[PDB]
């Protein structure tokens, strides 16, 4: 209830934020990587279970 | 619940605030970085290999 | 030849070498405890 | 008559003299900026020139033409090179080698008085405590101890080319704090820096339960460097802006150096130093002999460094007796608890926060009263040998021989195996005499912290079950809020960490005092001064504090 | 403070702590982390006497101590007193970074 | 445990020295988040010839 902010509460919000955004935009690059490598075993794969 | 509790506590003395500056990062922010640093270097030789 | 006489030549250099440093680091305990000795060898005066 | 090796250095330094500022420009220039191998000869040669140097021309080149400074501020660019020689497998060792011999002609610079202050004038510490090197200490497994009995590589291990990075970096910084006498504060400000940029490194030394000639080594510099710069004076001759928090944090690092070194006077001034040496006596033979001088010297050097800074807390917590502070609780009982042999039940281990008792430093006392007679006797048959060496069985010429080369012995000449052996004997012969000065000054500062914890206890302890005290405390922990400005002494009171002593805990010291101090130990003290004080100005020293001691232990309150 | 003896014991303590700022000073064996850690006591200090209310009495020091606390509001307040934004950086860096790295710079520019 | 660390008054060294390191890793993401569309530049090529 009885608390003004103080400048460092701001600046720790703002460090936090910053690593927040950088977590999440890192998982999307790998999450991306293991896409384009899910995609590059899938092409080696043939579909044709008739092949002896 | 008592990491939480233990925390609390702490919070109300006043001879624990001077020593703050000195303070290393908490468990979690320094375990955030950990993974950024791991998830970076993975991210950095993915696109490699 | 070539061989030996380099061999015993870098040998010869590093031995050079050796006995600087490690005279020089055995005298760093024996001046801390002469130094140490004599700082103790002045507290007694004052105790007596 | 002045020997032919007095006269040879006068005549070659008045030679080197002669060509001057050219000569000194050839090799200071090189020893900064030349190949590898010329930086690393020009370090040793100035390290030679610096040790026949008494009018200190080289050094006064050094400083005012700037080299000594570029020789220290690389340092931190050495750092990069050996941070990469602690790697399994090092590219090439050349850059400890250079470093190794950098160090070395800093480790001669230094005792000069004059150019130890002109290193802390470059800030040579300073720059030590901005190197990474010290901080990478390689993990030694202790299930290894099955993994194979390997040769003698000649590529050393990365806890050993650590030793080779840390002790000379220890040494420098133990040599400033010995040239720089008791006058120049910011010496040993510095090196108390220096030990707080590495703390719980510093600190994982001193946690160190490694019992290797190495470990003892790192700890015997490291305690020897606690025992000058960890010294209360120096927090009151520090005038700079230090804020209140990094000044309670130095604080918070000297508190954990001070209990931490007093751990150790538990582990080796202490009842199982007769365990430590079992696990080394029992299993690995070949090598035993020839490190033993060095465990046993590096023991007693560990246990002298703690009883200096001891002695120097005793000598700077007051000039008053009544404020003097104790360091070891009135718990004698450390000196009776083992005349009856039982089973290894697990010794529950001395949390490093507890304060140790006064019967360890009785029990020290004893053991160098007993130390001191093997080493006086050893000393005298390693002299005699010395004296007698081509008359020696052939066998132990051999012995002496692979003490000191464990390969090649029945290659080497009958005349390299008696200069061989004469080296070894002088090893032995310094490093036994090294042995006796160590152990008279523990006996004679076993008997000074003695004096002064009895003359406390007794004459100025009051003890804790004196009832008025129930006026003396309640009214200051309760929460106010803000304003305002300024001035008194914000003092943090040590005397909250003592123990709570009893009148019982009074008695019980006197009464063990009185058996623990019994004429059988003060007997042997005073054959010791029989024999060893005659080589030093104050005979009769150990007679008046063992007369002072008798004379408190015959006091009674009433 | 010689004009105006009713203000004049304030406008001393505003003096005073534009006396204890501690700036850089190129003479001095100090750390940047020594600089910073005293420079944070004195912004603790500084904003302890806003909040004791100590300035509002004159506006003028109101706004002194909230621009020697880094208050980007107030300093934007003050914009007819700062004749470029490149002024206004380097006074956004004196209240508010003064361990400031090139490789920050560009983020505040 | 995230409001009970939210009520702290300054920074500490760590919390500048993290904020030093993670105000990099933009610049590094730039590079290895071109990396990524390079090598997916090279895949779509690779894959059309």
């Amino acid at each position: 209830g009885t608390i003004y902010l103080q400048h460092a509460d701001e600046e720790r919000e703002k460090t936090y934020k910053l690593a927040e955004n950088i977590d999440a935009q890192l998982k999307r690059m790998a999450q991306d990587l293991k896409d384009i490598i899910e995609h590059l075993n899938t092409s080696g794969a043939p579909a044709d279970t008739s092949d002896p | 619940v008592e990491e939480a509790r233990e925390q609390n506590e702490r919070n109300r003395d006043s001879g624990y605030l001077h020593l703050l500056y000195k303070r290393p990062l908490d468990p979690k922010s320094e375990a955030q970085l950990q993974e950024i640093r791991r998830l970076h270097q993975y991210v950095k030789f993915a696109v490699q290999d | 030849i070539q061989g030996f006489l380099k061999n015993e030549k870098d040998n010869a250099l590093l031995s050079a070498i050796e006995e600087s440093r490690k005279r020089t680091f055995g005298m760093a305990e024996e001046y801390h405890r002469e130094s140490m000795l004599v700082e103790w060898e002045q507290v007694k005066q004052r105790i007596l | 008559p002045e020997d032919v090796f007095s006269k040879l250095q006068r005549e070659n330094i008045a030679i080197i003299e002669s060509y001057g500022a050219a000569l000194m420009e050839v090799v200071c220039r090189d020893a900064c900026d030349g190949h590898e191998i010329g930086r690393m000869l020009a370090l040793a040669l100035l390290d030679r020139i610096v040790s026949v140097d008494k009018q200190q021309q080289w050094l006064l080149y050094l400083s005012n033409s700037g080299y000594l400074k570029v020789l220290v501020d690389s340092l931190v660019e050495d750092d990069r090179t050996l941070q990469s020689l602690l790697t399994p497998q090092p590219p090439l060792l050349k850059a400890l080698y250079t470093y190794e011999s950098k160090m070395a002609f800093l480790t001669r610079v230094a005792k000069i008085q004059q150019g130890a202050l002109e290193l802390l004038r470059s800030g040579v510490i300073v720059r030590l405590a901005q190197c990474q090197v010290y901080d990478m200490r390689p993990e030694t497994d202790p299930q290894s101890m099955f993994g194979m009995r390997d040769p003698p590589m000649f590529i050393p291990t990365p806890v050993d080319r650590y030793r080779q990075i840390l002790l000379p970096a220890l040494q420098l910084c133990q040599v400033i704090l010995t040239s720089s006498m008791a006058q120049h504060l910011q010496a040993a400000g510095q090196v108390l820096q220096f030990l707080i940029s590495h703390s719980d490194t510093i600190q994982a030394i001193l946690r160190c339960q490694d019992v290797s000639a190495g470990s003892l080594q790192e700890l015997a510099l490291l305690t020897g460097i606690i025992s000058k710069a960890a010294l209360p004076g120096i927090l009151s001759e520090l005038d700079v802006d230090v804020n209140e928090g990094s000044l309670m944090e130095l604080q918070g690092h000297i508190g954990r150096f001070q209990r931490q070194c007093l751990g150790l006077l538990s582990r080796f001034g202490g009842s199982d130093r007769l365990r430590q040496f079992k696990f080394q006596d029992d299993n690995v033979e070949g090598d035993k002999v020839s490190k033993k001088d060095e465990i046993e010297l590096a023991m007693q050097q560990i246990c002298a460094n703690v009883m200096e800074y001891c002695q120097s807390l005793m000598l700077q917590s007051s000039p008053t007796f009544q404020h003097a502070v104790c360091l070891f609780t009135p718990s004698l009982s450390e000196t009776v608890n083992r005349d009856g042999p039982r089973q290894d039940t697990q010794a529950p281990v001395v949390p490093y926060w507890r304060l140790p008792g006064l019967g360890i430093i009785i029990y020290l006392l004893k053991q160098s009263a007993n130390d001191f007679f093997s080493y006086y006797d050893s000393h005298r048959q390693s002299v005699s040998k010395l004296q007698n060496v081509e008359q020696l069985p052939p066998d132990e010429i051999k012995e002496l021989c692979q003490s000191v080369m464990p390969a090649g012995v029945d290659k080497i000449s009958t005349a390299q195996k008696y200069v061989l052996a004469r080296r070894r004997l002088v090893k032995v012969i310094n490093n036994r005499a090294k042995l006796l000065s160590l152990c008279s000054f523990i006996i004679e500062t076993c008997l000074f912290i003695l004096w002064r914890h009895l003359e406390y206890y007794l004459l100025h302890c009051m003890p804790t079950d004196s009832q008025d005290s129930l006026f003396a405390s309640r009214t200051l922990f309760k929460s106010r809020r803000l304003q305002d400005s300024f001035a008194s002494e914000t003092n943090l009171d040590f005397r909250s960490g003592l123990a709570i002593v009893s009148q019982h805990d009074l008695d019980q010291l006197q009464a063990d005092a009185i058996n623990a101090f019994g004429e059988s130990l003060q007997k042997k003290l005073l054959d010791i001064e029989g024999l060893y004080s005659k080589v030093r100005s104050r005979y009769s020293f150990i007679q008046a504090l063992v007369r002072r001691i008798r004379g408190l232990l015959r006091i009674s309150r009433n | 403070a010689d004009a105006s003896p009713a203000s004049a014991g304030i406008c001393r303590i505003m003096g005073d702590l534009m006396r204890t700022m501690p700036i850089l000073s190129p003479g001095n064996t100090q750390t940047l982390t020594e600089l910073e850690l005293k420079w944070q006591h004195w912004h603790e200090e500084c904003e302890r006497y806003l909040q004791d209310s100590t300035f509002a009495t004159s506006p003028h020091l109101e706004s002194l101590l909230k621009i020697m606390l880094g208050d980007e509001a107030a300093l934007l307040e003050q914009k007819e007193l700062l004749s470029n934004w490149y002024h206004f950086l380097v006074t956004r860096l004196l209240y508010s970074n003064p361990t400031v790295k090139p490789i920050d710079l560009h983020y505040y520019a | 445990l995230h409001s009970f660390h939210s009520e702290l008054p300054v920074l500490s060294d760590s919390e500048r020295d993290m904020k030093k390191e993670l105000q990099l890793i933009p610049d590094q993401l730039r590079h290895l988040g071109n990396a990524i569309k390079q090598v997916t530049m090279k895949k779509d090529y690779q894959q059309q010839k």
